[PDB]
Order: structure tokens, then sequence, then C-alpha cells
RNA sequence: UUGACCUCAAAUCAGGUAGGAGUACCCGCUGAACUUAAGCAUAUCAAUAAGCGGAGGAAAAGAAACCAACCGGGAUUGCCUUAGUAACGGCGAGUGAAGCGGCAAAAGCUCAAAUUUGAAAUCUGGUACCUUCGGUGCCCGAGUUGUAAUUUGGAGAGGGCAACUUUGGGGCCGUUCCUUGUCUAUGUUCCUUGGAACAGGACGUCAUAGAGGGUGAGAAUCCCGUGUGGCGAGGAGUGCGGUUCUUUGUAAAGUGCCUUCGAAGAGUCGAGUUGUUUGGGAAUGCAGCUCUAAGUGGGUGGUAAAUUCCAUCUAAAGCUAAAUAUUGGCGAGAGACCGAUAGCGAACAAGUACAGUGAUGGAAAGAUGAAAAGAACUUUGAAAAGAGAGUGAAAAAGUACGUGAAAUUGUUGAAAGGGAAGGGCAUUUGAUCAGA
RNA sequence: GUCGAAUUUGGGUAUAGGGGCGAAAGACUAAUCGAACCAUCUAGUAGCUGGUUCCUGCCGAAGUUUCCCUCAGGAUAGCAG
RNA sequence: CGUGGAGGUCAGUGACGAAGCCUAGACCGUAAGGUCGGGUCGAACGGCCUCUAGUGCAGAUCUUGGUGGUAGUAGCAAAUAUUCAAAUGAGAACUUUGAAGACUGAAGUGGGGAAAGGUUCCACGUCAACAGCAGUUGGACGUGGGUUAGUCGAUCCUAAGAGAUGGGGAAGCUCCGUUUCAAAGGCCUGAUUUUAUGCAGGCCACCAUCGAAAGGGAAUCCGGUUAAGAUUCCGGAACCUGG
RNA sequence: CUAUCUAGCGAAACCACAGCCAAGGGAACGGGCUUGGCAGAAUCAGCGGGGAAAGAAGACCCUGUUGAGCUUGACUCUAGU
RNA sequence: AAACUUUCAACAACGGAUCUCUUGGUUCUCGCAUCGAUGAAGAACGCAGCGAAAUGCGAUACGUAAUGUGAAUUGCAGAAUUCCGUGAAUCAUCGAAUCUUUGAACGCACAUUGCGCCCCUUGGUAUUCCAGGGGGCAUGCCUGUUUGAGCGUCAUUU
């Protein structure tokens, strides 16, 4: 029924590479068989297993690189958050919350008060 | 095209006027939206009457100087005579207008009087106290109506 | 659509080609080429005098004239002959106008609201509804107007203490605050004599 | 009699939503009422039909016939019941498409998820 | 021209692969408003225009 | 000989940014003509179409070098008015604002010009660590040709006197909002018709649910939903209510009096001229060229100029939410709209097929049946098909498929007919038929 | 007619619309030329031509006056409802 | 009078048959029209009081679609020309084979190519449509197969010319200009070899790029082979470039 | 070689309705109307008298307060100089 | 008298009107603000057991990963029914990836699937040649870094 990503995540990158090689060999033999046998659908399962193995390999490699770049500024661009271009160009929360000393003093001295009418 | 005895008409429709025709189908929708916005603004701000206290003011243009109406904001002189600073009045919901000047003692006295009434009829919540809910009234203008002398 | 029928570069062929001088789609190779365009008489052309949104839709009525009409409809609700002539099967009914106890305003359940209406004699009108329901004739039936039915009693109250919700599921039955009486409900189809069931509080607040 | 502004009474929108409903929504659309005995036993009225449910046809030409669902043909908005079939002239048998609203479930195919669904809907005894 | 650019040969290959009638198992699908291949092209009737 | 500085370079130097798309609405530039004037050139169309540059969720404008002339109003924007008015115009055709007033929404502000001079107190970057929209330490560098604090005209600053009053940022739980999930009522009771009951009748039930849709015909009660509530899940933020350590700080801010001051924007205002534009008319704005200010000054005060006053603001620097717009995008709810020659060109593999070198042009085309149950089998024929048989409620539904008009056509039946036919009045004859 | 040089011709290339190109015909410029084609302004304007969709009832004309850059039009008076 | 839609009403009509359609059948109205019977048909529709309009067709060389008379008519007559038998086939003037008679007559009706086309090439099956007769045949229909290169071309060069950069113009889309008012560069190597490197001995540039399948140009021939590929495959025999 | 006839195949132009004349009158040259002459199915090949035959909203002429190409000390401008 | 012509009716044709349908259009209102050098819009070419298109996707190709639901998909074939389960599905959701050749398009070019340069690595003795794999080389501008030029210019040595 194909490979499972949660089973592949328990394996090392060497085991994943060897499983990918075996899956490629199996797919090659299956497409050789497809020339004679009509309507052979196992090649779809083998293709999806290859895709899953490659996905898990890429996941492990990218997690290792994320750990290598943890905490430090200038992460790789494909590892940075993909918001929109305008959102990534927008001022951070620290900026546009920056205020001058005069403005901070006056907004501390005279904040918007809470007041109710009672008549 | 000058036919029988009719008044001379001046219908200015020789431009592409059909490209700019605003039919206010959204009159009722915009009224509902304005009422909704007023409700959310009242809920968002603390108990507070949805508008600032406005001064009494004489209209220019003798066609209208016989009547009195709400102005933009109290003058600095009126605020000082009422015992407040402009910044504090702006933070306790009094509109302040640095442009207007006082040359009429009647209007100045009326504005100082309504400022004092507003101060005696509002409760300013402490910054770091308890201040139990004070039953927000929505209209300072309705609470302090403008009276024609 | 303001561009409907005019999304073409069609031009008149002019005279000398034994065809009408209507503008014709140019080009070739598709069948649309050479066809008439831009004419109200042309297939796929623009309709004559295309409908415009700035048509007058709402009609201004003098407020006093509107109140005159509402007062006339209210008065017509008291005339049993008009109520009978407007459908409104009030034959084995007590005096018109029909005033019921203010307890009706506090009814919360549709079951007891219907029971009270039947007790006060609106059962024949309630049965006229739920039996007059018929599929609407014509294209309106697939324009969110699929079904038509007769109008039942208009229950008028002074304070809504649940009667509106208790009666809103009863077919044909309408509820109205006495402070705001609707002419469209008091004289449906411009026909005087709506069968109105007043509560005591609404009847006293009419003055 | 609808009150919320999020639901539409538009017949065109309702028909489009029904006819373009995905498979997961068609599972709900293809619910069937429980029989009287199962309604008494579980305390719920209707359930989405499942492939191994046992049903009794209560409407149509096949009224009174019983059997086990063979497939929930969600694409056709119909279910196929075993031994409820049409015999073609050539001797073959083809399943009769039935709508679950015209059946009653006489025996539920139960598993952990079905039992959890019973309890979530407020049913008793798994 | 028998001396053709690869781009031309690639478009030629795509046209060759899509020059086929409608598959016969289509027209058996549930709704299947499709009756025939309405985009069939022939060299004797309509030119590819590159 | 070395080390600077200034300016200018180079590097696949370290880190970033711009392009393009969309473009309904928005900010500018550029810019017609058809048209109207019953001709036509000014005018009009129109400060529009087309072309070009540039943003956002709105944009722009915006806290007066304003309006006014009043007992004075007081940022901007939008609506109702002003007003088809003042005014412009071969004063022809036409065009055409603004003040006030009512309302919607309301919000205010900050730089330059000041010596911190007893202390560049300011900031980017690199690096290490950390509690990572950032912080701390260190080190280059930027910067005195001026980066911080202090002040923005409403003021305000430097000194002296007197005291009083006020206050800073994060967690936790709720709340607000957004995106979602799930649960929550009542007949498939009987009779008739029907292929099918969802029809009619009888008896019932729920209704804060009788909106809508589906199911073999008009279904509240068969199903999904609907109505009313309940229970969750993931996020945005602190809008705001408790919770507790952070307690900032002999720091910051406000207030009165006396005194000395009070810096406030230049090829800019303004003027001449030219062109364009405006309702702006001895010149409304704009722009080119020439001239070119002042500081009790300058601008405006809708008739050019001189003289004397007065009134009102403070340009040549800057930010700002809402009310406003929205034939684009996304998500919804609707209609006295159209019902396949209609409605978008496109209900369908439609901007598709197809045409053109190209820019571009651009269709036609929906419906068997409840369900294929899509006609097993026999027979004639080479076959297509026919005749049967059969399925189906119906084949007068056979995929050349709901109904199935007319033009036009075949067969049958009837009738008439010497170079038209058709028609009107009247009756004979034949056919047919209502009423009593 | 001409047929060995002002020759014929392929391909590449250049010149684009009030522009090109022309041993010159207003010729050619993709069957388009005394101003190409395409889209938009544009449903351009037309005193001019054609058409302008049910019934019945009642009443019922004018082609004449004056003026017009007017003479195939309009205004005006008259006739009519 | 009639039509589409809307409010009210007749608790109107209807799968025991709505609407529609056909009907030298009947009734009513002067008429617009209305009503009924019969047939067909299958899911909605009508009377009345009002509301509303994209509301009534014979025309517009009207628009779209469909259909006639003409009419089984005009005609299917240029390119010398066909005939006999057999096979196949349901069916042969047209397919195949054989025989005969002819033509293109090497400036071809032959054998290859350039542009263009794009699978039309070839095989098998096969004739509903197309091949203006026919068809068993086909450039048709359906399914498949087929195009093999160091040496043949492209690729490289420059031609007329096109066109960035540096600069200048233009509100701008973009225009000029092609070595120009530019600080426009890497390949040789002593030394560096704390590293054959930057510094630092020492030599050279009035310049991107695109532009030819007929111009220039490194190098391949013969024989055989397929249903369809051949200077490409196979066998043999060479050559050129780079290392 | 057609035309002709046959097998197969099979359009188009045009068409208010259609198609015998004479005279009359009539929009002043009728296929229809009036008065006469007359007049018998269904047709084939030719033919060019007629259908004021067809092909095209006359290109000539005139009108339009409709254009355009071109010219000129028309009016008003304009690049350039 | 037939044939022929014409009129009407029935049935059958032609044709697709009418009627009734409608997952579409059109208009109005409400709510929201989110494309792109972290490579957009658009284009080319490919991808399924059997697909030409539409739709989806990119050599991980009608798709992978994750989450939810809870037993399908369906035209046939195939697989499975443990399906009381980290588990069907052409399901929904969607935060992790892949994302060919392109395209503002970025080594130079492009009517060429043309031609380079640099780094690491692998093979052919191989730093130089050839080839395979991986990663890079556009322009303008800003801040900073480094290396520089100029009697533009200061100080010092002189
Ligand atoms: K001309
Ligand atoms: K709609
Ligand atoms: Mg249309
Ligand atoms: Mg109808
Ligand atoms: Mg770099
Ligand atoms: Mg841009
Ligand atoms: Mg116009
Ligand atoms: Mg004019
Ligand atoms: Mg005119
Ligand atoms: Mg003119
Ligand atoms: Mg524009
Ligand atoms: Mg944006
Ligand atoms: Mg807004
Ligand atoms: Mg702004
Ligand atoms: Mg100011
Ligand atoms: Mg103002
Ligand atoms: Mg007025
Ligand atoms: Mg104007
Ligand atoms: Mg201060
Ligand atoms: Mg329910
Ligand atoms: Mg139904
Ligand atoms: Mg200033
Ligand atoms: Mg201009
Ligand atoms: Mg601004
Ligand atoms: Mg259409
Ligand atoms: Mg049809
Ligand atoms: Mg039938
Ligand atoms: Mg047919
Ligand atoms: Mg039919
Ligand atoms: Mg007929
Ligand atoms: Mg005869
Ligand atoms: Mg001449
Ligand atoms: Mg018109
Ligand atoms: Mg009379
Ligand atoms: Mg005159
Ligand atoms: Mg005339
Ligand atoms: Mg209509
Ligand atoms: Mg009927
Ligand atoms: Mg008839
Ligand atoms: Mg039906
Ligand atoms: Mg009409
Ligand atoms: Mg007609
Ligand atoms: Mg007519
Ligand atoms: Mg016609
Ligand atoms: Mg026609
Ligand atoms: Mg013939
Ligand atoms: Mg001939
Ligand atoms: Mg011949
Ligand atoms: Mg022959
Ligand atoms: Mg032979
Ligand atoms: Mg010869
Ligand atoms: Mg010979
Ligand atoms: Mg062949
Ligand atoms: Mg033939
Ligand atoms: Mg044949
Ligand atoms: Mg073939
Ligand atoms: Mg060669
Ligand atoms: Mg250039
Ligand atoms: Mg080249
Ligand atoms: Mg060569
Ligand atoms: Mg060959
Ligand atoms: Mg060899
Ligand atoms: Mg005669
Ligand atoms: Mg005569
Ligand atoms: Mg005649
Ligand atoms: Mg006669
Ligand atoms: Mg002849
Ligand atoms: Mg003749
Ligand atoms: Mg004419
Ligand atoms: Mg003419
Ligand atoms: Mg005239
Ligand atoms: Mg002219
Ligand atoms: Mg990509």
């Amino acid at each position: 029924a194909g490979v499972k990503a949660y089973e592949l995540r328990t394996k090392s990158k060497e085991q994943l590479a060897s499983q990918l090689v075996d899956l490629k060999k199996e797919l090659a033999e299956l497409k050789v068989q497809k020339l004679s046998r009509p309507s052979l659908p196992k090649i779809k399962t083998v293709r999806k297993s290859i895709a899953c193995v490659l996905t898990v390999i890429n996941e492990q490699q990218r997690e290792a690189v994320r750990q290598l770049y943890k905490g430090k500024k200038y992460q790789p661009k494909d590892l940075r958050a993909k918001k929109t271009r305008a959102l990534r160009r927008a001022l951070t929360k620290f900026e546009a919350s920056q205020v001058t000393e005069k403005q901070r003093k006056k907004q501390i001295a005279f904040p918007q008060r809470k007041y109710a009418i009672k008549a | 095209a000058i036919s029988k005895n009719l008044p001379i008409l001046k219908n200015h429709f020789r431009k592409h006027w059909q490209e700019r025709v605003k039919v206010h189908f959204d009159q009722a929708g915009k009224k509902v939206s304005r009422r909704n916005a007023r409700a959310t603004r009242a809920a968002k701000i603390a108990p507070r009457p949805l508008d600032l206290l406005r001064p009494v003011v004489r209209a220019p243009t003798v066609k209208y100087n016989r009547k009195v109406r709400a102005g933009r904001g109290f003058t600095l002189a009126e605020v000082k005579a009422a015992g407040l600073t402009a910044a504090y009045a702006r933070t306790i919901g009094i509109a302040v207008d640095h442009r207007r000047q006082n040359r009429n003692q009647e209007i100045f006295d009326a504005n100082v009087q309504r400022l004092k009434e507003y101060q005696s009829k509002i409760i300013v919540f402490p910054r770091n106290g308890k201040a139990p809910e004070a039953e927000q009234v929505l209209s300072a203008a309705a609470t302090f109506p403008i009276a024609q002398p | 659509s303001e561009k409907a029928g005019h999304q073409t570069s069609a031009e008149s062929w002019g005279t000398g080609r034994a065809v009408a001088r209507i503008p014709r789609v140019g080009g070739g190779g598709t069948g649309r080429s050479g066809q008439g365009a831009f004419g109200n008489m042309c297939r796929g052309g623009r309709m004559f005098a295309p409908t415009k949104t700035w048509r007058k839709w709402n009609v201004k009525v003098n407020h006093n004239e509107k109140r005159y009409a509402t007062a006339s409809a209210i008065a017509a609700t008291a005339v049993a002959s008009l109520v009978l002539a407007r459908g409104h099967r009030v034959e084995k009914i007590p005096e018109i106008p029909l005033v019921v106890s203010t307890d009706l305003e506090s009814i919360q359940k549709t079951k007891e609201a219907v029971a009270a209406l039947k007790a006060v004699g609106a059962h024949s009108d309630l049965l006229k509804v739920l039996k007059s329901k018929k599929l609407r004739a014509g294209k309106g039936k697939y324009r969110n107007r699929r079904w038509t039915q007769r109008r039942g009693p208009l229950v008028v109250y002074a304070e809504d203490n649940g009667i509106v919700k208790a009666l809103r599921n009863v077919p044909g039955v309408e509820t109205a605050n006495v402070a705001s009486l609707n002419l469209l409900q008091l004289a449906p189809g411009a026909h005087l004599g709506r069968f109105v069931i007043w509560t005591e509080a609404a009847f006293t607040k009419l003055d | 009699a609808k009150q919320s502004l999020d639901v539409s009474s538009d017949r065109r929108k309702a028909r489009k939503a029904y006819f373009t409903a995905p498979s997961s929504q068609r599972r709900v659309l293809l619910s069937a009422p429980l029989s009287k005995e199962l309604r008494a036993q579980y305390g719920i009225k209707a359930l989405p039909i499942r492939r191994d449910d046992e049903v009794l046809v209560v409407r149509g030409s096949k009224k009174g016939q019983e059997g086990k669902i063979s497939s929930v043909y969600r694409l056709k908005f119909a279910v196929q019941v075993d031994k409820v079939t049409k015999e073609k002239v050539n001797g073959a048998s083809v399943p009769i498409n039935l709508h679950p609203s015209k059946l009653v479930i006489t025996k539920l195919h139960l598993d952990k998820d079905r039992k959890a669904l019973i309890q979530r809907k407020g049913g008793k005894l798994e | 021209a028998a001396q053709k650019s690869f781009r031309i040969k690639q478009k030629m290959a795509k046209a060759k692969k899509q020059n086929r009638p409608l598959p016969q198992w289509i027209r058996l699908r549930t709704n299947n408003t499709i009756r025939y291949n309405a985009k069939r092209r022939n060299w004797r009737r309509t030119k590819m225009n590159i």
C-alpha cells in the first residue's frame, strides 16, 4: 500500500537513500513489465512511494539546516517566512511603534482618559 | 429646437454624464453601516459619549448671526478660565480650538459655564484605580444641549 | 450590461452589396463574420433603450397622505363587510374589531399562540392559509418566489413579549406593533379590510 | 423563516451547492433514517449511510425489500443494495440506484468512529 | 522543411500526440456531456500556423 | 618616507532595494476629434476618449499665508443646499463655481531656524551571548559641513520665587475580533390514483424550525438544512476587566507670578510677459523666460492704480484615522431583471473552434428516460438497417432522443381546373354539425 | 515585345501611412490606395431614404400668412383635437 | 382586446393530465379576441381587482435560423486514350496482377532538394463521411511503426544591417548613437611560493552582442542493409580537431 | 469537343402574385383594370421580341448649409527659417 | 377519365418554433484587503493503468507531506474490506515541500533547446583537455567592508 511518511521519519538518511534506490529499481522494473502487461497500476503506488521518500529526505535536510541556522540572523531565503512581498517589506513591530522622546513624554503625561457622563 | 411658449431650460447634459451617475441605492445599507459603526465605536471606547463636548458659538453672515450653534472647540482662554489645560481637556473629551478667539463676553461666559457643568457632570476614571462601570451615555451633545439665549 | 451588444468592432458594409446597411461583424472564418450587429433588431445586438439603474424605483409619498391611507385602512379593518370581501373568513366570529386579552402578547410558544387564535375565532383564516398554498405561475417561481398563499390575520400588539416569535412561523399570520402600523399589511394588494386581531393594550394605545 | 445573514434562501445557490457538493459533503447529504427498532435502541433519528449498513426500502417499486448496502455511489447521489437489482434482458444483473432518504437502516455497521458518532449525536449504548 | 528548429519539432510532436479521436471509455462516464473530439486537427483542413 | 583628509572609482565584497503584473476606484502628465453651434474659425464636446508615469485598501486632502466683514466662524473630506445662481461666453450655442446654513465623521500635530559645550549625550553595521519583529557587552564606522534631548507660533526659551499634582513596560486568565468544527424538533400511520406519492382524503406531531434544496410529481414533519441555543479548535492584538513580580524615579510632565527675549523656510514671494486653464471677468490656478523682495514684514480681502487705514491668516518644509470612491480581486446576501436568437461573446472542453502575416476578429452549440432498464433472442440483408420480440408509465421518449409549430414534402382521402390563383354578395349541390 | 546587362531571380536587409516608395500611372505600399490595415472615440452627425407591431368609437386637417445662410427644413399665425 | 412579470383574492385548475401544439368541429363578441369538444402531450397554469413594462409585426435591399420554385435544371467537355482477361469483393469503367495500345520524350509527367507543410512517409485493419461518377482504392478513417552523424547542416565568422553599454535627449512609453567627451583588460611570467598569489619586475585593445541551413568554413568514402532511415545503421577502409 | 439522350452527381442568378393579345383610359408605353379578340391536359429542343429581364440604394445632372484629393496673396493659422 | 396543379384533413417527413425547465448571465447591497527578484501575471512543453480536451499538477508531475473526517473511487481495469483504523477518498482542510523550459527574467544569447566564465567534487595519467554531479556569475541605487586613483590636498621625512 506504499510507504508511510511517519515510518520513514524514524529512519536515517542512509536508510532513506537506500530505500529510494530500491524504489527506483522497482519502478524501472515495473515500467519494463508495463510494456508487456496491459493496465499495470502498481507503478502509481511505486511513484507515490518515491515521492514520499524524497519528501521525507528533503524534510530531514531542511530541518537540519534550520537547526544549523537557528537563532542567528540571515537565515537562507527559502528558509525564511514566505509572507507577501509587501508584508516582508513592511516595518517590523518594533518600528512604527518607535516614538520620539517628546512624543513618549507627552503621551505618558496626557493619555486618553476614561470618563463617563452622569448628568 | 425653440418651440411654443415654454420657459428656457438649462439642462447641463452635453457631456458624457451617464458615465458619472451616482444613484444612492446604498442609502439604507449605509445607514445600517453607520449605526453599526457607532455601536462598535461606543463598545470599543471606554464608557464615553461618542463625541467631544462642543462650545456655543455665534454664526457669521447676519443671515445667521441671529442664531447660536455648536462650534468646533473651546478656546484656550475658555479652557483656562474653566480651570483646565488644553491637553487635559482633550484627554477628558473636550474639543479645543486654538484658532477661535473670544471677543464676546456673553459667549465666553456661556462656554466657561458649560465647561464647568461638563466637569461637574463627568466622572474621570483613575488611571490605576477601580472605577466601577458608570452607565455610559452616548451623546454629550444631547446631555448638554445648545440653548439660544 | 452597459457593454452588452457593443462588444464588437462591426461596421456597416455600406450600399452597393445587395445587403442591408446595418453594421456587420468583420473578419472571416467563424460564421459570426458578416452578421448584423449593434441593432435592437439584430440577434446578439444591443436592446432598444437599454434599462438603466437610474430609473425611478422608490416613489415619494406625502407623509400626511400616507397617514391618511393608513387611517383609512385601520378604519376599514373595523367594517366586517370589507373584511369578508377581502377574503378573511370571519363569519362565525364575534364583533369586529376583534380585541383579545393582553395575555396574548406574552405567549412564547407557537402551539399556544395558534390555540389562542383558534379560540378567538381565526381558525377559518388559519385554515384558508396552509390550503391556499400553490406553486406560483410563471418565471417568478425560480426567482425566489416559488410559492404563493393567502394572507392570514394581522395580530397587533403594544409590547412584544414573545408573541412575534410565537406567531412568525404560522403561515399567513403577521404581527405588528400598534405604534408602527403598516399600510402594506392593513390593506394587502391595495384591498381594504384586513382581518386584524388587536390586543387590549394595542386597542387602548390606538387613541 | 431564516434569520441569519450567512444562510441563503436562493434556489440557484442551493442547487449549485447540492450538485457540486464534494464527496465528504455528499456523505452527509446521503443520510438515512434509522428504523423504529434502531431509533429506540440508539436514541438518534438519522445517520449518514455506510457501505455495510443493512436497510429496508420503504418507498418506490422496491418497497418492502431488504438487503445490505453494496456501495454508497456518492457521485450519483445514490446507494446500491445487494439483492435489489434489475435483471436485464441479456441475463445480466445491474444494481438499482436507491436514495437513502427512501430507506431505513435496520442494522448499523458499527466501528469505533461510528460509535463515537452515535455518542456525539447523543445516542446510547455505543 | 526537413531542416526545422527544435521548437517547431516540439510543437509538431505535441500536435501529433493530440491528433487522435476521443477515447472510447469516455462517453461512458456518469454525466459526460462530451460527445466527440471537437479540437481534432488535420493537415488537409486547418493549418497549424506554426 | 610614511600617515591622514576631500573627491572619484572597483569587487560574483556584507546586507538590502527597484523593475513586472493588476489597474474598478485614486495621484499627476499628455491630449484629441467626432459632436453642438442648424454653416464655421473662438467656444462646445472636454480641462473628456486614447497615450505615459505612480500608490493603497482606499487614494488624495488635511490641521489656514482659510472663510469672512459677522454679535464673527475655525483641519480635511462627503451628502443636502447655495445653484443652474455670482460669473464666464462669436454675452451666440452653451458653460458655471464659492462663502454661509443642516448633517455624516471628527484628531491632532512636527521639523528648520538655539551652545550639550562641565564632557555626540545620537545612529548603522560586525561580532559573542541572550529572554530573538528585538536586548546587552565589545569593536570598526557614520557624524561636529551637526547625529541626540529641549521649542513649532496655539507658542515657546533663558534666568528668579513658591510649592502642589500626576506617571513605565512585560506574563496568566477572561473579554473583543478573525477562521473554523460539532451537537441540538416533529408521520414515511391508513385509503384512492399513479411506474414512482412528494397528489387528494383521514387522523396526528413539532413550530424561536411553514427559508431553501434533495428524494422516481406541489414534502414543515423522509434527508440535508432552517430556528434556538450548547460545547469545542486554531489564530491577531492588548482595544479593556481581574492576577501577580517587575517600582520606574530624588527621573519625567503639568500648573502661577516677575523679568529678558522670542531665532519662524529665497531664484522664494511678488512683478512683467507668453502659453494653457478657470465661473474668476485690467488676467482663477499652472508652467516657460526676464526681473527679483522684506521683516511693525509678507499674503489675502474676486475692478486696474496712487494715498491713508482696517480686517484676517503666517507661504515658499513635513506627518496624520474616520466619514468619501470603487464595471478590478476575494467572500457573502439579494432582485416586480433574462429564461438558450434572451441574459456577459461564452449556462456546454468560450475567449474555445475557426480567420488573418499581424494588430486583432471570434462563433455555433443546453433538455431520452425515475432508473439504460440504451432493445437479450429470432428472422431478412454483404452491410447499414428492416420486420418481429423485448425494456419502459409512455419508443407518439431509440442517444438522428422532452414537447415537437410554420415554411417546405411524401402517401392516402375529398374536391375543382379551356391562357393564373386567391376574394365579396347571393343561392344550388355534396360533406359536416350545433341548438330545440 | 524582349532575350547577355538600365537583364531575370531566390534569400537576407532597409524605408511605415499624410508616411514610405515611385525610369511618374496618383502608380505601388498583403485581392485594400487621390492617403493601407486594426481597435477605440462611436450607438459620430444627418433638414435626407427606408421602416415604425392590437381593435373599435367620436371628432377631424394642411400645403396658406410673416420671418429665417430659407427654397427637401424650422419658427410663427391659421386649419384640428 | 392581448403578452411577460408583481400585490390581493377565487381556501381557483391540474399526473383521474397543467402548459404547449394540431384540429374546411361547436359557441360568444362589430373586433382586437374569448370559450368549448376531439387528438397529441407531459408539470405546471388560470379568472377577477389592481401594479408594472424590454407588452402586440407583413414589410425596414430588416437580424438569426430554417425552407422552397428554379430543378433532377445549368452542368461534371482544356492537359491525344484507352482495351482484354484473371484475382479480390455483396457490389469493379475506376482496386490488384498479367497482356496490349499510348504519352511525358532528359528545359520530363524522371531522380533530388530550398521555402512551406507536419506525419501527408510505411504497415495492418478498413469505407459512415471526403476523393463534385464510383470505389473493394487513397494524401481518407482507425491502430501502430518509422527520422540513428566527430566528417551532411545548424552551431562559428562577418555582409547590408540590427542593437545594449558609457553618455546625451525625452513628461514618459522610450529616442539617438556603436567607439562614441568612459578609470571599459586578462594572458604571459620573474618573483610571491607566510598562497606560484593581491601587492609587486616586465608585454599588449580606438571594444558587447545579433546578422547567411545559397557567402566564408577542420575532417568520410565504398558495398550491403529496412515495410518505411542512411555520406547517419552494418562491414571494410580513412580523415580532422582537442588532449 | 459540347450542346442532345441515358446512369451517377448536382448548384446558382432570380422570384409581390404571376405570365396570350388588340385598343382604351390610366403616373401620358398593361400580365392584371374596361371593351373586344379569344381560350383544352401534360410537354421536348431551340430562340433571343417582351418580362420598360438580371447584375449595382445612377458614376451623369441637381439638392444637401455632406465630404475628400489638389491649387492659389480665399479666411485663419503653423513647422521651419 | 387518368396524370399533373391547387386547397383541406390524417399519418409520415423537413426543421427546431412554442411550452415547461436552468449548477448561467445581469443588476443592487454588504463585508475584507492579500500579486511579484523568497521570482508574479502570462507562455511553452510535459505528467494518469487505459485521456484528445476542460480542470489539476511539475521529472516528488490529475500529484508528495501535514491536519480533519471516517470507508470509499467508479467508465472499465486494479486494489482493499484489518478496513473497532496514524486509515479509503478525483473528500475537505492546508501551515511542510516539489515546482521542467520560460517569462519583470538576472552569465552572454535566443527564428539556436547556441556559447561561455568561476568554486567544490567524480571519472578518464589530469591544475591546463574531455565529461558527469552540485553551487554560482544581470543592471541601477542605498548603507557598510576591502582594495585603489587624483601635485584636489594636509601633516611629516626632507
Ligand atoms: K480622395
Ligand atoms: K443572481
Ligand atoms: Mg444581447
Ligand atoms: Mg407561460
Ligand atoms: Mg555581495
Ligand atoms: Mg509599476
Ligand atoms: Mg457623441
Ligand atoms: Mg456645427
Ligand atoms: Mg446639422
Ligand atoms: Mg460641417
Ligand atoms: Mg485614459
Ligand atoms: Mg496592494
Ligand atoms: Mg474608508
Ligand atoms: Mg494619505
Ligand atoms: Mg499652524
Ligand atoms: Mg472648515
Ligand atoms: Mg432656486
Ligand atoms: Mg468646461
Ligand atoms: Mg518641555
Ligand atoms: Mg434535524
Ligand atoms: Mg420536486
Ligand atoms: Mg513657515
Ligand atoms: Mg494642456
Ligand atoms: Mg499628505
Ligand atoms: Mg447566447
Ligand atoms: Mg431540444
Ligand atoms: Mg408520453
Ligand atoms: Mg430531426
Ligand atoms: Mg422530439
Ligand atoms: Mg406544414
Ligand atoms: Mg394550356
Ligand atoms: Mg491624371
Ligand atoms: Mg440610432
Ligand atoms: Mg366628421
Ligand atoms: Mg441671416
Ligand atoms: Mg421626400
Ligand atoms: Mg420582461
Ligand atoms: Mg392538456
Ligand atoms: Mg389548418
Ligand atoms: Mg417531466
Ligand atoms: Mg420591444
Ligand atoms: Mg415576420
Ligand atoms: Mg406595415
Ligand atoms: Mg428580406
Ligand atoms: Mg436569410
Ligand atoms: Mg444536364
Ligand atoms: Mg464546360
Ligand atoms: Mg482530356
Ligand atoms: Mg478511367
Ligand atoms: Mg493495369
Ligand atoms: Mg507531344
Ligand atoms: Mg512521344
Ligand atoms: Mg501512402
Ligand atoms: Mg463521389
Ligand atoms: Mg460512394
Ligand atoms: Mg492515417
Ligand atoms: Mg561540414
Ligand atoms: Mg538603439
Ligand atoms: Mg552569429
Ligand atoms: Mg555555406
Ligand atoms: Mg529514403
Ligand atoms: Mg561505420
Ligand atoms: Mg396589350
Ligand atoms: Mg394612350
Ligand atoms: Mg408586368
Ligand atoms: Mg376580359
Ligand atoms: Mg439564348
Ligand atoms: Mg427578351
Ligand atoms: Mg440613388
Ligand atoms: Mg450611389
Ligand atoms: Mg439651405
Ligand atoms: Mg473640406
Ligand atoms: Mg517557478
